[PDB]
């Protein structure tokens, strides 16, 4: 509230065919001690929908309350598969609450990343969830995946790949550079591996421990954590 | 000040030392460590154990259900199978709740250890503002903690007895002492385990 | 949704006090005399079956170190006036740093009650309360009411047969007696009330000795003067 | 509402018939009367026998004092008067303090009238029924009394009497009072009239009281006369 | 000013100075340190005069108010928490450090409260600008299971020195000594040209007589 | 006209809401005991339904039923009467108990408790929008001199300790039994007393309600300095405690 | 003779009229059931009172909510207050998880939920709630948990409960046999053959569009889910050719 | 010790004919040095005949913007007529006003076509002052621009003067200016919308600029 | 602040009679004086007396406010307040303030009656602008003079003395005090308080 102290590092957010792709590294820092090496930087709302994180911890956590209680209310006066918010329905609400915050001059350290699908005609998923406990890929248009970028004065946006922290530099520059349009999922990853191995080599902040989660037909997947090649 | 916590099996060591008892019982399986501004600390700790107790007698089912020196002491759970004690994960919760509304001026670190029945014997951490973390292996606080993070991420094994946290724990704390300038005098250590909880201090 | 639920009838009489006094009429007698050196507030307490212990249920309290109340009407009244009482004690000490003085205890307590008969969607106290003192103004022993309004006394009755036991106290009294002969008087007023057998564990006494503290007289100090 | 006392509510000839009862309720209290003279005024009233063992000494259940330069006499019920007594003492008081200067009576009569009225007009709360006689002295108009009822309507007198058998009291104060009077005849008045009243020919020095404010050496006083200073009252009261 | 509280057997001692100032002066001579709080608890503090008289005479009333109201003897604990409750309260602008001893039902015990609302609860201690003097000859000299007399004695030693060295603490030497049933007040312990009439002049003169 | 629809003095001085009320609590006709030895107190109940529109069904989980609560681990109760009442009469003496540990820094006694209750019920009493909650009550504990208490209350507000006490219908022909078996008790060791009271408050349920008491249809508590916290007895010793009565 | 005219008010007998009032209003309604099973736990409703309605939808009147999408919530009263109490029902669930970060238990949701509706009863303005509520849930470990609350704010637990109309006969029926043994999934015949004989306004035609069914069991992975029709259509037309016969 | 404002760069360009008003924007989003995305619009469409620009703060001006549209749509909907020019400015006025002591770092541009087929437009302030204009420039190329507009349209300084202007040549002109401003600007953009509203409804046209 | 129209008030106790001195300046700016009749001693009781010192403006509502709750108490009571009632509630009154107080240090002189006859003792007692109350059985001072009044009256108090050796006394004490301030001074004003009577005079001070 009054300062970061145990903060993030970076995500990086792409959407390609068969849904999005979003990865961070698992280490939070306190200033420039490294006190936590084994922290859950990507949260999930619901399925075709997911929060990033580059902050103080803090305000993230209170964040994900916020959203994951959001997001059992809509479920509890739920009755068609249609009535389960949008990614852009969660981008507009944090957008708002940030804004809000502002205006009270007391904001969240952080800079959020809610990406989804915020289409419905591709997967039956929503119409049987299931919080508790947990076939093909099918392509998805660009045109119904949603990435939104939430910074601490309110300003918000959405594009086809969105970077936060230091990545936004490094990793930006090599998206804008090389990334194309319809990339199936192992180019993707070695698009982001280089994006983050560039980011380990100049960031004191990070870390090769990486985790990665795909949003796709087939929900919300965290994929097991890896160490970066190197 | 210096905190550490360790998870061995089948229970949890909790160490400190004493210069300015700052593990306080918050109940008969659950104990909290506490570093940083004391009078803070004291009340937060104050409201937490109103919380518990409210808690506690809350969630009681109606019916009948399941029919140098070492000095030391020991005392009995006297509610088997934990079928009222709160869940730690709930009193740290709160307690993360209860920091992060007042951030602003609360300013303490905590360590909060216990066993439960659902997820067994824990290991939290809430550091400064509203930031909670679940250790698996181990936790450390205060300015002495530092100089022996590295000795303790050396000697610490993924099952350790009981006699080998016991040693690497007051070793940890005898280090933090040597090093750190404000921490000193006898160090206070607590073993809660799965049925009983037994805490000593050591004169050394 | 807040009003008088007591109001002036033909005549005005407001009723509802009348009730009160009627209630306070029916209750265990309770009876006070003021001494040469001394005041006393006696009452008596029902014979209690065995299951009953007098250490629970006391009649007789202390607001200060030198103030005794009695009462006779509805118990739990009398307990939330007394809390109240000394709760204006203690803010009178606190501001004066002195013991409350009698009679401006009294007009707090009496102006507390007035407003209760007054203000609306509640009801009159049922209870005659009785204050007896010293300060460095002597002695007092004062007398509330439900509607509110006190009386300077030096001895008096209330409760059950309050015209009997008044006429009595006042047929054998003296301005010069003695705290022995008031407690005796006192006694014997209470036992030509109750229509009965009087014993320990029957009656309870308290008494203001000279400039020592308010003091309620145990089971064997009232078993020795019963003899 | 099924339960409402209907308490300010206009009668059908509009008269709320509440300040009706407070008025009879206050015509059955003792009688109290008041007296101006060149000397001073005075608020000689009846005391109501309870019985024999009411503290004599002090005591005085009629008159009271709410500066050392005003006192009124009540005529009604104990606890109402107490608490406009405690709201009068409260006003002349803040007055002091706001403008450094002792109140005029007609601001405190004002004052507590007002309230009166208030009691009378807003809310459903009951009226007060009791009727006192405020009296005293200041320099812009001297020697003053009032007479104030439920409704909160106040008048100015040369000699009144209130409370039960009130008028006997007027009768003799009409027929006997004069326009300057000593203060010894005006005591002498104010006890015939209060035996006269109580159909008593001769007062009981145990029955009655007396008290009367002066501006004596430019420092107004009031004085309250005890057992002993009645007795020689009702003696020289026989004498003549 | 100096105050130090040390626990004897079953039994508690405070000890004072006597002298207050009011900066490079000395204001009272003979001042009072020591507060009754109730028949079997007292409290002697340092910092803000009249933050701590009007403190201590709320703590003193409120425990009498409880005490009347339950029917039970004063605890200790009861008053160190209204005492941390209510300085944590003020954010600790009251600054008011106490020692404060007692004899419960759970027998002796002393307690230090800091201006911030923290308590800890210690054998014996000392605070004051002689704070110092008086806890070093405490340490070096203190032992566990006193008699009353070597208490006493270990009492002034330490508030006597701390006299003898801080400039900011002097005069006499108040103690007191708490039991489970009654206690002491020993207030005087220790203690370690007129002008012809007319001579000044004047311009006016007025007697009013007291009635 | 109403002068017994609210609280309200009515003619000849008489709350009658305060008696409908107690007949109220009355006509629940479930019968609890409380009695108190030395260094220990116990408090017997009946495991049955109130009596109301509902009744008792077949699948029922008649475990679930229970008249006695516990304000704080040390001090227990038993109340009797309407449900609801019942229910938010406990809330309030937990939230009491909790308030008075947290502002005194010391776990309340049960007397203290039993006033506080008595207050709010005077409270309630008092004004005319309020309801009175009809349910009454017993509370037992132990104090900080290591010895049994045990108090009563009523929707009147008075509480009052006893020795010796019942909750329910035949309360005045209870009065008699209660004092006959505390009189033949009063004609050992720390254990020994406990079982003593436990079997004397049996054979006092078993004789005022006049009937087996069947294991499964009782359930006890007991209070005392072995153990100091208000744990329920479970139902094997209940029914041997029943076979040594016969 | 006026003791019935406000809830905070007793009568002579010691006993609140209104609320009896409120009882006789709830036995008119509706009529509710719910019953646990090895597997799990069903909730049947019927709205036989809208056979008359012929244009409403097939089955979009639903009286069966859920909280934390793992216990049911039902109701049999009047639909405003049942709204009420299920909104407050999820506040102080939302509340519960803020603070402490985990699934509010049964057992206190009850509790809470019956003192919300018990303090309706004991002031004059305030109308007390007309409704009667059942909550139930189940898990592997401690099987399933069924609670009834009432007008009065009385709180009881079942292995079986109906509410509304027709109680008593529908009750008569449960009872007949331990379902404690039977299968979720085998039970819906007996729950259709009971609502087609005790109810006497509803026939074939009324079974697909005026009752609600839903359960919690191992099939939904112990989470709320209602009933589809693939499942529903069969043991239907079973339990009416039983009938028939 | 945190500062609630930051400028996120841009520029807005509008001018006014006979009967038309042509209203050009930039489409960059950046931060103090480095640029978040290339493409985010700051002319929000108001009704069939009036539209807003606006530079500043993005999330301050999307705010402004939505609330305007929510405010525009209630009159609208209790009222049944649209809003003219005036009445839309005046409630802009009124809004910015409202926050007089946390203002909206936003500049604003509201263009439009009155009643008659006259092409309007208003020039505010960051707290609410406005005055009516035949043209206009908001944003980081204010200064830079203003001069260019002002000796095309007002035409001082000069003796042959010509004042035949037309739509065509309107539109070249803002075009040219906007690319002379992303030339010699650094915050102007890469890629303008040029939005033109004239008596037949409105009409949007996207132009390519540098990208530095 | 306080030098801001400063002042000094003084008291002491002898046999059986108490005085009371004040100086008599009004200021501005510090070093420019307005007035010399500003008394810094105001009669409470027919025994009770209140010197107050430091802000004008303070000294003036903290007097009223004091006249209010004591013409309250008195007539309520039908008596005469007592000086320990009036010093325990002036100290109260000052720390009902604690934050934005009342800048004025006050000082309470009077007599003390035991009944039994009756017997007067003199009872002073001087505060911070908190309430600081100190008893002192001896002189009292207080003001921008602190320092050399308790000079002075270390020097020359000769423990109980008669009325006259007070007067003599307390009148040379103030007057050596305030020929050493600046801000304070121009005349003074000196009350001999004893149970018959009361003696109020004026000294010829250096008006200079």
């Amino acid at each position: 509230t009054l300062g970061p102290v145990v903060t993030g590092t970076s995500v990086i957010a792409i959407k390609y065919k068969h849904g999005i792709m979003i990865a961070a590294d698992r280490k939070a820092s306190y200033g420039s001690y490294a006190k936590f090496q084994n922290v859950e930087r990507i949260f999930k709302i619901n399925n075709k929908t997911v929060m990033g994180f580059s902050g103080e911890l803090a305000d993230a956590q209170y964040l994900h309350e916020l959203l994951t209680r959001k997001n059992i209310n809509n479920l509890s006066e739920k009755k068609r598969k249609e009535d389960m918010y949008t990614p852009q329905h969660y981008h507009s609400y944090v957008s708002r609450v940030f804004y809000v915050r502002k205006n009270r001059i007391d904001p969240l350290f952080n800079n959020i990343i809610i990406a989804g699908i915020n289409s419905q005609k591709y997967d039956n998923n929503d119409d049987n969830v299931l919080l508790y406990t947990n076939e093909e890929y099918k392509e998805i248009h660009k045109d119904d995946l949603y990435i939104g970028f939430v910074d601490m004065h309110g300003t918000n946006f959405c594009d086809d790949y969105i970077t936060t922290g230091y990545a936004r530099y490094f990793a930006l520059t090599l998206l804008r550079d090389h990334y194309k349009d319809n990339m199936t999922e192992e180019e993707a990853r070695i698009l982001i591996n280089e994006c983050l191995r560039i980011l380990y080599f100049r960031d004191a902040t990070s870390s090769n421990f990486i985790q990665i989660v795909k949003v796709t037909s087939k929900g919300v997947e965290y994929e097991e954590p890896y160490i970066l090649p190197c | 000040t210096t905190i550490i916590g360790i998870i061995y099996d089948n229970g949890v060591m909790l160490a400190c030392d004493s210069r300015t008892r700052k593990i306080n019982r918050i109940n008969e399986n659950l104990y909290v460590c506490r570093s940083g501004a004391s009078a803070h600390s004291q009340k937060i700790i104050e409201i937490i154990k109103h919380y518990c107790v409210s808690m506690k007698n809350e969630n009681r089912k109606k019916g009948r259900f399941h029919e140098n020196l070492v000095t030391k002491n020991k005392y009995f759970y006297e509610d088997k199978f934990n079928d009222y004690n709160p869940l730690v994960e709930n009193v740290a919760h709160i307690t993360k709740k209860i920091i992060y509304t007042n951030n602003n001026f609360l300013s303490c670190a905590l360590i909060f250890g216990g066993y439960d029945k659902i997820k067994k014997q824990q290991l939290y951490a809430v550091n400064l503002n509203g930031s909670i973390i679940e250790k698996h292996d181990f936790a450390v606080s205060g300015s002495g903690s530092i100089y022996i993070q590295s000795y303790l991420q050396d000697k610490y094994k993924k099952f350790m007895t009981k006699k080998e946290c016991f040693n690497l724990i007051l070793n940890c704390v005898k280090y933090a002492m040597h090093n750190d300038n404000s921490s000193g005098g006898l160090i206070r250590i607590v073993n809660i385990t799965k049925s009983f909880v037994e805490e000593f201090t050591v004169v050394n | 949704y807040s009003f008088s639920l007591t109001t002036f009838s033909p005549t005005g009489k407001l009723v509802q006090i009348e009730y009160a006094l009627n209630r306070v009429s029916s209750s265990s007698p309770a009876l006070g005399i003021r001494a040469k050196n001394g005041v006393i507030i006696a009452t008596e307490k029902k014979s209690p079956n065995e299951l009953i212990e007098e250490n629970s249920i006391f009649k007789i309290q202390q607001i200060s170190e030198h103030i005794g109340i009695v009462y006779a009407g509805m118990p739990g009244d009398f307990r939330v006036l007394l809390k109240r009482a000394r709760k204006e004690a203690i803010r009178y000490s606190l501001q004066y740093g002195s013991e409350i003085l009698v009679k401006e205890l009294v007009k707090i307590i009496a102006s507390i009650v007035q407003e209760f008969t007054q203000t609306g969607g509640v009801r009159p106290f049922g209870l005659s309360l009785l204050i007896c003192g010293v300060d460095v103004y002597g002695y007092h022993l004062y007398q509330i009411d439900p509607s509110g309004c006190y009386f300077n006394w030096m001895a008096t009755c209330v409760g059950k047969d309050y015209q009997n036991n008044m006429s009595f106290l006042e047929k054998r009294y003296n301005k010069d007696i003695e705290i022995e002969d008031a407690i005796h008087t006192a006694i014997l007023t209470l036992k030509e009330s109750y229509e009965g057998v009087l014993n320990e564990k029957n009656i309870e006494i308290g008494v203001a000795y000279d400039n020592k503290p308010f003091k309620i007289l145990t089971q064997n100090e009232i078993k020795d003067y019963l003899i | 509402r099924r339960y409402d006392s209907r308490t300010t509510t206009f009668s059908p000839e509009g008269r709320l018939y509440q300040v009706e009862y407070a008025l009879e309720a206050i015509n059955n209290a003792s009688i109290t009367i008041g007296l101006i003279t060149k000397d001073g005024v005075i608020l000689g009233a009846d005391k109501v026998f309870i019985s024999k063992l009411i503290d004599k000494a002090n005591n005085y259940e009629k008159i009271y004092k709410i500066d050392k330069h005003i006192f009124c006499g009540v005529a009604g019920l104990n606890a109402d008067a107490n608490i406009l007594i405690n709201q009068s003492r409260l006003y002349a008081q803040r007055y002091l303090y706001n403008y450094n200067e002792v109140q005029p009576v007609s601001q405190l009569v004002v004052q507590i009238c007002d309230i009166k009225q208030s009691y009378t007009q807003y809310g459903g709360l009951r009226p007060y029924g009791v009727s006192f006689l405020i009296g005293g002295y200041d320099t812009k108009d001297g020697y003053q009394l009032y007479h104030t009822d439920p409704s909160g309507n106040y008048s100015g007198w040369f000699a009144t009497a209130i409370g039960t058998n009130n008028l006997t009291a007027s009768s003799v104060l009409k027929q006997e009072w004069k326009n300057d009077m000593t203060l010894e005849e005006g005591l002498l008045l104010a006890l015939k009239t209060l035996a006269k009243s109580t159909d008593t020919e001769i007062p009981k020095s145990e029955k009655i009281e007396l008290a009367y404010l002066t501006n004596k050496d430019g420092e107004v006083y009031q004085k309250y006369l005890t057992e002993k200073e009645i007795e020689e009252l009702i003696k020289l009261y026989t004498q003549k | 000013t100096t105050i130090c509280g040390l626990v004897c057997q079953n039994a508690v001692i405070l000890g004072a100075d006597t002298r207050a100032t009011e900066g490079p002066i000395v204001a009272d001579k003979n001042c009072s340190k020591l507060h009754y709080i109730s028949k079997n608890i007292w409290c002697a503090g340092a910092g803000v005069a009249g933050d701590l008289e009007h403190t201590t005479l709320w703590l003193q009333h409120n425990v009498e108010l409880h005490r009347l109201n339950t029917n039970t003897q004063p605890r200790v604990s009861m008053c160190v928490s209204r005492l941390t409750q209510e300085l944590f309260k003020y954010q600790g602008y009251k600054v008011c450090a106490i020692v404060l001893g007692g004899v419960d039902v759970n027998g002796p015990q002393l307690y230090g409260i800091h201006p911030h609302g923290s308590s800890c609860l210690l054998p014996f201690t000392a605070l004051g600008s002689g704070s110092l003097n008086a806890m070093a000859v405490l340490e070096a000299k203190y032992r566990d299971n006193m008699t009353i007399e070597e208490g006493k004695n270990l009492v002034c030693e330490a508030i006597c020195a701390g006299i003898f060295n801080d400039l900011g603490s002097g005069g006499n030497v108040d103690i007191c000594v708490i039991t489970k049933d009654s206690y002491q007040h020993i207030r005087p312990y220790k203690e370690p040209t007129i002008y012809p009439k007319g001579t000044t002049p004047i311009l006016s003169e007025k007697i009013e007589y007291i009635k | 006209m109403y002068d017994r629809h609210l609280t309200i003095f009515s003619p000849d001085g008489n709350l009658y809401q305060i008696e409908y009320a107690i007949k109220a609590v009355k006509n629940t006709n479930i019968t609890s005991v409380g009695v108190k030895g030395e260094n220990c107190a116990v408090i017997i109940s009946q495991k049955k339904m109130a009596t109301q529109y509902i009744s008792q069904d077949k699948l029922l989980d008649y475990n679930n039923i229970t008249n006695i609560y516990n304000i704080t681990d040390e001090i227990g109760c038993s109340m009797v009467g309407m449900p609801g009442d019942c229910l938010s009469m406990v809330y309030k003496a937990r939230s009491e108990a909790s308030e008075f540990l947290y502002s005194n820094g010391y776990n309340v006694n049960a007397e203290t408790l039993c006033r506080n209750i008595c207050d709010k019920i005077q409270v309630y009493t008092q004004h005319a929008y309020m309801r009175l909650h009809a349910c009454s009550g017993m509370i037992i504990g132990i104090d900080e001199n290591n010895k049994p208490e045990l108090f009563k209350f009523d929707p009147s507000g008075f509480c009052a300790g006893y020795r010796a006490c019942v909750i329910g219908n035949k309360e005045q022909e209870s009065i008699s039994v209660l004092e006959r078996l505390l009189e033949k008790r009063k004609k050992e060791t720390i254990d020994e007393d406990i079982r003593n009271t436990t079997i004397l408050a049996i054979e006092a349920l078993q004789t005022i309600l006049a009937f087996d008491l069947k294991a499964s249809e009782i359930e006890v508590a007991i209070v005392s300095t072995k153990n100091r916290n208000f744990t329920q007895i479970s139902e094997k010793e209940i029914d041997n405690y029943l076979t040594y009565i016969a | 003779a006026g003791y019935d005219l406000s809830v905070s008010t007793f009568s002579p007998d010691g006993r609140l009229y209104q609320v009896e009032y409120i009882y006789k209003s709830i036995n008119n309604n509706n009529t509710a059931l719910c019953l646990e099973c090895k597997d799990g736990i069903i909730c049947c409703c019927i709205n036989s009172n809208m056979d008359k309605n012929k244009m409403i939808k097939k089955n979009s009147y639903n009286r069966i909510y859920h909280v934390n999408n793992n216990i049911i919530i039902t109701y049999s009263g009047f639909d405003g207050d049942a709204r009420n109490i299920i909104d407050r029902a999820r506040s102080e669930a939302n509340t519960y998880y803020y603070n402490f970060h985990t699934n509010i238990p049964l057992h206190i949701l009850v509790n809470r939920i019956s003192l919300y509706i018990h303090a309706y009863t004991l002031y004059w303005h305030m109308r007390p709630f007309a409704a009667s509520i059942i909550i139930s849930s189940f898990n592997e470990k401690d099987k399933g948990d069924i609670y009834c609350i009432e007008p009065n704010g009385a709180c009881y637990k079942y292995s079986g409960i109906v509410i509304g109309k027709n109680k008593e006969m529908f009750k008569t029926e449960i009872e007949k046999k331990d379902y404690k043994d039977i299968n979720v999934r085998d039970a819906i015949e007996d729950i259709y053959k009971f609502i087609l004989t005790s109810d006497d306004h509803m026939n074939k035609n009324n079974l697909q569009n005026l009752v609600n069914f839903s359960w919690i069991c191992k099939e939904s992975s112990y989470e709320f889910q209602n009933i589809h029709e693939e499942i529903l259509t069969p043991a239907l037309n079973k339990a009416v050719e039983y009938i028939e016969k | 010790r945190w500062y609630p404002y930051i400028d996120n760069g841009g520029t807005v360009i509008g001018l006014t004919g006979k009967d038309y008003v042509i209203l050009a924007a930039d489409t960059r989003l950046s931060l103090s040095y480095s640029i978040y995305t290339r493409f985010c619009p700051k002319i929000s469409k108001l009704t069939d005949k009036c539209i807003i620009g606006s530079s500043g703060m993005q999330s301050d001006i999307k705010t402004l913007h939505s609330l305007l549209q929510k405010k525009i749509q209630l009159f609208v909907l209790e009222h049944s007529h649209y809003p003219d020019i005036h009445v839309i400015a005046r409630l802009l006025c009124v809004i910015l006003y409202s926050r007089r002591f946390f203002p909206y770092y936003a500049f604003n541009i509201l263009a439009g076509v009155d009643e008659n087929n006259k092409g309007v437009l208003y020039n505010y302030d960051s707290v609410g002052s406005y005055c009516e204009a035949t043209h206009s420039c908001v944003g980081s190329g204010s200064q830079l621009i203003l001069p260019i507009l002002d000796n095309r349209v007002e035409q001082k300084n000069q003796l042959i003067k010509n004042t035949n202007f037309n739509l065509g040549d309107d539109i070249n002109f803002v075009k040219d200016a906007i690319t002379s401003a992303t030339e010699r600007d650094i915050y102007t953009g890469d890629k303008t919308l040029i939005y033109v509203i004239d008596k037949m409804g409105i009409n949007v046209n996207t132009l390519d600029l540098k990208q530095d | 602040i306080y030098n801001y129209n400063g002042g000094c008030v003084l008291g002491m106790s002898g046999s059986n009679c108490v005085a009371i001195a004040c100086d008599l300046r009004l200021g501005a700016n510090t070093f420019t004086t307005v007035s010399t009749k500003f008394s810094k001693i105001f009669k409470m009781n027919n025994n009770v007396y209140v010197g107050l010192s430091g802000l004008a403006t303070d000294i003036q509502t903290l007097y009223e406010i004091l006249r209010y709750r004591v013409n309250l108490y008195e007539v309520r009571q039908d008596a005469e307040m007592d000086v320990e009632c009036f010093a325990n509630m002036l100290s109260s009154i000052l720390y009902s303030n604690r934050f934005s107080p009342y800048f004025v240090n006050p000082i309470v002189v009077g007599f003390k009656l035991k009944h039994y006859k009756v017997n007067y003792e003199p009872y002073l007692t001087a505060y911070d602008l908190i309430g600081a109350k100190c008893e002192t059985r001896d002189f009292v001072v207080n003001g921008v003079t602190s320092e050399q009044l308790f000079g002075m009256c270390e020097s020359l108090y000769v423990k109980d003395q008669d009325e006259n050796g007070l007067f003599e006394t307390i009148s040379q004490c103030l007057l050596s005090a305030l020929d050493r301030d600046c801000i304070s001074g121009w005349g003074a004003e000196v009350l001999v308080l004893t149970p018959e009577k009361i003696i109020k005079k004026k000294l010829k001070a250096r008006m200079d």
